[PDB]
RNA sequence: AACGCGACGAUAACCCGCACGUAGACGUAUAAGAAUAGGCUCCGGCCUCGUAUCCUAGCAGGCGAUUCCUCCGCCGGCCUCGAAGUGGCCGUCGGUAAUUCGCGUAUUGCAAAGACACGCGCGGGAUCAAAUCCUUUGCAGACGACUUAGAUGUG
């Protein structure tokens, strides 16, 4: 019997992944993301748009 | 013996554009552009006359002059590809199960895909991805024959070998089972 | 074998009442110094004929300076080295300005390519090629070829071994 | 030439593993602080199959009992490979060797604190200056990737971003050179010919 | 072969002193045996052809022979 | 039929090429011995640039751009001196960029302590002129 | 036994670590990757088999099926990870105001004797127009981060257990650009997420738990962290339907 | 403000003692002086005064600085390394330590 | 990793007492990348050479001018930096030989214990915020260990 890691079995599994389970999982995740979105919608420094500082074993002590 | 100097010459036709910046030989012709990096060998390029490129080695060995000869040949093949281009007439034979071949332009990646069916009756469909830059057509002049046309000799030959290798018989007497897809003609477009 | 010198050594058998006035034999020896030259001379005489050191005397030792040290020229050397199998003859060509330099390059090439030692190499003859076209060896005839002009690609520049750290990356175009 | 520095940064691209590591070890014993970058860009002579064969033999070397104490830990990071070389050349079991190892730091890629710093090279270890043109060579990063190193792509994108920022820095350096040279000429237009001739005579 | 991926047992180049001593003794025995066989018991190559002045050397040899005949 | 080749244009060693030794003198090549050693001589009247006729190693030799046009092979000291004076090798060496660097290095080495202090002051002044100019620009 | 699962170690954490998430590509639409529940028990179902080529095709098949009680989970945080030559690392996390009593019990160990002070200054920072700092953290996540996870907690106060401490876990957001997924999480803050939202009907998943410790009759036998792969959700029930 | 240096010495590194392969002699030390790499430079630096400065974690004369004095005597090898003799041998953990070579006595 | 790392939450600040102030700094200044049978560029030209550049004067570096608007430094604003996180610009203020002076330096002899302030510390006192012990739980248990729940409550 061919091993579970055989090249032929891997190629057939990849073909199955790209041709059969692909669209099914795509539509599944599409409706899932749709329901996710349904539930979800259901001065620079002074405003915080500019990223600033909050609040060393890489460099030798100086 | 450490030969002091050796040179070879490559003539170029009147209708090409050859450029070597560091070692990237880029040749421009009517059909397109072919670029190959030759950074793995030590050669000195020059233009020794109006239309002949001189490739030289100084203080090199016999292996180095052999490299000069082979790189000369590769450059000449690039010139031939950009002037005339290469054609491979491929033939397929069957005994009782007719082989079906379909070539399609996969638009994404812009590449040909060749699918082979009913090869000795196996339900598997052998799909081979095609080399970039070379074109495949189903010949109408002869039957059970394909044409592989391209600019790059290396690409077209590797693709033809890939087809002739994917269509290979397993665990059967080769003396009796003669099915397969085989190289028939190798030439220039012109 | 070192900075060699060419010595003309003349020796003779000791005089005897029965046989006075011997024939006064002569040789040319490439040796680092006069003592080695005399040792080589007596070795060759005892190897060839019966005359030995105890029964002979060296009447002359002289240096043979190269006639034109400032001229590059071609040498052909006929040699007979002894290997594991036996004595083998060779003729090798060299390009130098002096006979001693030719012999030194000869010894270096012999040691490098055939593992032949000083005790195993016998210098049978060395000759200056008077006229061109007497060159038979490609590795000299290529230098003898007319209008020789070549570059020197991939020159590693001399950076002092004591300058460990370099700020700029060397270039090899000089 | 025989210069003493606070710390020496060595760009590891194009350097022979053994020669560079030996020089670094000698510098550590001399007391000079050394840091090495682009350990993935380090180079090893010979052929890549020879390199894979020897390091796979190293992997084959294991202790019999649980590989947790006293067992050879096979570090697949290129920086740790350089560290293993330097450690083999360092008297690592002594206090002096421990001090040298603490003085040494090795990294993969170039973090910002050293990308905003100058990188030195060692001529005695450069692949270009040392190996014959016809000889083959291999990459420590490629060896590490094919033996098990997991972050070749990470350092790839980080290095590319560093390349973009360095290109921008060079463009601003070009502009600075423009202004500097133009200032040289404009000031030299009225630079007190006496003092200018004084500088010329003294050689500056 | 898959030696590249799975190396085998290494062959140690660290010679042992016992092996070195045995080799030394046996080689000495070999030298003595060669000497014993030799005591038991039971062509010049010439001037090379490629020499540029071999003809001149031959003429000198013939002339030297003529002078030897004249002397004797 | 257009060819665009950008390769490295090395300097060729030939009879007439003048090389700079490690001792700072110049010598024209008279004839090439091997691929690593040559015969060279500099009959320069200047004592600093003078070089005796002899064997020069190409490893210790550095190729200068100056070349003697039609120096015959085997030209002896008189002919080489004639070619040197006729072609003006000394003047072209003085014009060469390498000689400028050599003079600058020798002169920096010959600077004394008080000369160094004057260099300090005078560089400070010259710097003052530029510093302002750079703001202006 | 198998060498991949020895020596027999106790599970360091009673919850169970996810370790590996599915690989991310930007092309898919946004979605969470994980959810949590509580193993209630198992029942028996009979099914009209729809497996072509099977002996029992189109026949009654009796199977045993696990029930996992899955109350809605509450989003209370976002985290931004950065990719480094030393792996992924937590760059910065943002919390939500009005954190639940039960997630606070998770933050505490002795809740009965401790005055409830956790995250009080953080809520104050939200309240006192440090939205500058808030947007700063969110912009940092959008600009520097490549992987974002939503902190979500499951609610014992709805589960029928004597427990009262909630359950927290990080859940990766895949299928989109970093800015898109950060905006999605920001919308997600303070909203329950259902299992109808996270997972869906008749689908194959992976389940992580800690297998039981067989104690009191060479060492630890039981209580092992196990992620069993390839288990098929057949049904999702609603609670409120009463026709579940 | 001067904004300049006060250094009147040449930097060096105490590296090791005069040693064979398995036998060391602490009475004499090896010093690598900065900038010198030849026997001529070592000859220039011959006969010189040398100071090793270290901290003490206790004040004796109002300072924790202690100085061990010595002299560069004759060169070592060909790399410009020089040999030095002190009143007291340098500790041992000063292998690789900074040392000051003075400019006196001067022959200029 | 029980002596590898990160993000986050929540803390320990006061009163009295008393105890001390470098595995190697001395200008510890200098970021393109990339190739080395090519590269750089100002597009003129340039490349063996870091043998370079920057900086470099004043009581261990004073006072006052002369005179300069050149650099340096501190804080704010604007943005910027995430691989083990920072720099630029602008603005304020302080200092500032580029030029040129007059004042003081000594006898430390020809080289080799005062006050104040700032911190790290301990001995007690009370202050938070917690952890552990205790009880309970039993998805756990050779014993440790682990999941919970005990201060108003869906306890």
């Amino acid at each position: 019997a061919k091993s579970a890691r055989a090249s032929r079995i891997k190629e057939n599994h990849q073909r199955f992944k790209k041709n059969i389970a692909g669209p099914v999982e795509a539509a599944r995740l599409e409706r899932l993301s749709a329901k996710l979105m349904a539930i979800a919608q259901a001065s620079g420094v002074k405003s915080g748009k500019s990223i600033g500082r909050k609040d060393s074993s890489i460099v030798f002590p100086m | 013996m450490r030969y002091i100097h050796s040179e070879e010459t490559i003539p170029v036709p009147e209708n090409l554009k050859v450029s070597i910046k560091s070692r990237l030989v880029t040749v421009e012709g009517p059909r397109g552009k072919l670029q190959k990096d030759l950074s793995h060998i030590a050669v000195n390029f020059s233009v020794v006359k109006k239309g002949v490129i001189g490739l030289e080695i100084h203080h090199g060995s016999r292996k180095d002059v052999a490299a000069l000869r082979t790189v000369r040949t590769i450059i000449n093949n690039m010139i031939i590809g950009v002037t005339k281009g290469f054609k491979y007439k491929m033939r397929y034979v069957y005994a009782h199960f007719p082989i079906n071949v379909n070539v399609e332009k996969n638009a994404e990646t812009g590449c040909y895909e060749v699918e082979i069916r009913n090869f000795i009756g196996e339900k598997i469909v052998r799909k081979v991805v095609m080399a970039p830059g070379v074109e495949v057509e189903i010949s109408k002049a002869q039957k059970d024959e394909l044409i592989l046309s391209g600019n790059s000799l290396e690409a077209v030959s590797q693709s033809a070998a890939d087809i002739q290798q994917i269509c290979k018989v397993r665990n059967k007497d080769i003396r009796k089972f003669l099915d397969g897809i085989y190289v028939s003609e190798k030439g220039n477009i012109v | 074998m070192g900075r060699l010198q060419e010595y003309q050594v003349i020796g003779r058998h000791l005089p005897t009442e029965a046989n006075p006035n011997p024939a006064l034999y002569r040789m040319r020896i490439f040796a680092p110094n006069e003592v080695v030259a005399k040792s080589r001379f007596w070795y060759f005489l005892r190897g060839l004929k019966k005359v030995k050191k105890a029964t002979g005397e060296i009447v002359s030792v002289n240096v043979i300076s190269e006639k034109h040290p400032l001229k590059v020229k071609n040498f052909g050397i006929w040699l007979r080295y002894d290997s594991r199998s036996g004595t083998h003859n060779m003729y090798k060509e060299y390009r130098e300005t002096s006979r001693v330099a030719a012999v030194e390059a000869m010894y270096a090439d012999m040691a490098a390519r055939h593992r032949a030692r000083f005790r195993s190499i016998h210098i049978l003859k060395v000759v200056e090629l008077e006229k061109t076209e007497d060159v038979k060896r490609p590795y000299i005839k290529q230098l003898v070829a007319k209008n020789l002009s070549f570059p020197l690609p991939h020159r590693v520049p001399k950076i002092s071994t004591k300058k460990i750290f370099s700020a700029k990356r060397p270039s090899t175009f000089s | 030439m025989s210069s003493f520095e606070s710390v020496v940064v060595i760009d590891g691209k194009g350097h022979l593993l053994g020669r560079l590591a030996s020089i670094v070890a000698k510098q550590l014993l001399s007391g000079q602080k050394i840091v090495v970058v682009r350990c993935e860009a380090l180079n090893i002579s010979g052929e890549f199959f020879r390199a894979k064969l020897k390091y796979h033999a190293y992997l084959r070397k294991m202790t019999r009992y649980n590989p947790t104490r006293g067992g050879p830990f096979h570090f697949r990071a290129p920086s740790r490979i350089f560290y293993k070389a330097v450690r083999g050349m360092i008297p690592h079991k002594t206090a002096r060797g421990a001090a040298a190892l603490e003085r040494l730091k090795v990294f993969e890629g170039v973090p910002p604190p050293y990308d905003k710093k100058k990188k030195m090279v060692v001529p005695q270890a450069l692949r270009v200056l040392r190996l014959q043109p016809g000889r083959k060579y291999c990459t420590v990063g490629r060896l590490s990737h094919e033996v098990g190193w997991k972050y070749q792509d990470v350092v790839a994108r980080l290095e590319e971003r560093r390349k973009a920022k360095g290109a921008a820095y060079y463009e601003r350096k070009k502009l600075a050179a423009r202004q500097l040279s133009e200032a040289k000429k404009a000031a030299a237009a009225k630079v007190d010919p006496k003092v200018s001739e004084a500088l010329a005579a003294y050689g500056y | 072969a898959g030696t590249i991926n799975k190396p085998k047992k290494p062959t140690s180049k660290r010679k042992t002193t016992r092996l070195r001593a045995k080799i030394s003794k046996r080689a000495a025995e070999k030298k003595r045996k060669e000497r014993k066989l030799a005591r038991k018991n039971p062509k010049d190559p010439g001037i090379p052809n490629l020499f540029p002045y071999k003809e001149r050397l031959l003429q000198q040899r013939e002339e030297e022979r003529i002078r030897r005949k004249e002397e004797l | 039929a257009e060819i665009n080749v950008e390769a490295t244009s090395w300097r060729r060693v030939e009879v007439g090429r003048v090389l700079k030794l490690e001792n700072g003198s110049l010598a024209a090549i008279v004839e090439i011995i091997d691929h690593k050693r040559v015969l060279a001589d500099g009959p320069s009247s200047d004592p600093k640039l003078a070089t005796p006729r002899g064997i020069v190693p190409l490893s210790r030799a550095l190729l200068t751009p100056i070349v003697i046009p039609k120096l015959p092979r085997g030209a002896r000291t008189g002919a080489v001196k004639k070619a040197w004076e006729a072609y003006g090798v000394d003047a072209k060496w003085k014009e060469t960029n390498w000689a400028k660097k050599q003079l600058q290095q020798e002169r920096r080495q010959s600077l004394t302590d008080f000369d160094r202090f004057k260099v300090m002051r005078l560089k400070k002044q010259r710097r003052f002129e530029e510093r302002k100019a750079l703001a202006k620009i | 036994g198998s060498l991949a699962f020895l020596p027999r170690k106790r599970a360091a954490r009673h919850r169970g670590r996810v370790k590996s998430f599915p690989k991310d590509d930007p092309k898919k639409p946004v979605h969470l990757t994980a959810a949590m529940g509580y193993k209630a028990g198992m029942t028996t179902i009979v099914r009209d088999l729809d497996r072509p080529g099977a002996k029992a095709h189109k026949k009654e098949v009796v199977e045993a099926v696990t029930i996992i009680d899955c109350p809605p989970m509450v989003v209370v945080g976002l985290v931004g990870y950065i990719e480094t030559p030393r792996g992924l690392r937590s760059l910065t996390t943002v919390w939500a105001e009005h954190l639940s009593d039960e997630v606070k019990r998770r933050f505490y160990k002795n809740w009965y004797k401790s005055k409830k002070k956790a995250f009080t200054k953080y809520a104050k920072k939200y309240a006192e127009n440090n939205g500058a700092s808030i947007t700063r953290e969110l912009e940092r996540i959008k600009k520097y981060c490549t992987v974002v996870r939503v902190l979500a907690h499951t609610q014992i106060r709805k589960t029928p257990l004597k427990q009262k401490k909630a359950h927290l876990m990080e859940i990766q957001i895949n299928g989109g650009s970093v800015a898109d997924k950060v905006e999605f999480g920001r919308s997600l803050f303070e909203k329950p997420v259902t299992i109808d939202t996270i997972f869906e009907k008749d689908e194959m998943i992976d389940v992580i738990a800690v297998t039981k410790g067989h104690g009191f009759v060479a060492g630890q036998m039981g209580y092992h962290h196990r992620t069993s792969v390839n288990h098929k959700i057949y049904r999702i029930g609603k609670g409120d339907d009463e026709a579940n | 403000p001067s904004e300049a240096g006060h250094r009147l010495y040449v930097k060096g590194r105490h590296l090791s003692y005069q040693r064979g392969r398995r036998n060391t002699h602490p009475k004499t030390s090896l010093i690598k002086i900065e900038g010198v790499d030849d026997t001529a430079a070592a000859n220039f630096y011959l006969g010189k005064r040398v100071a090793y400065v270290y901290r003490a974690q206790k004040e004796v004369r109002g300072t924790k600085i202690r100085v061990i004095w010595g002299k560069i005597t004759r060169p070592h090898g060909n790399s410009g390394v020089v040999r030095a003799k002190f009143t007291h041998p340098l500790p041992a953990r000063s292998f690789g330590a900074s040392v000051r070579i003075m400019l006196y006595p001067s022959s200029i």
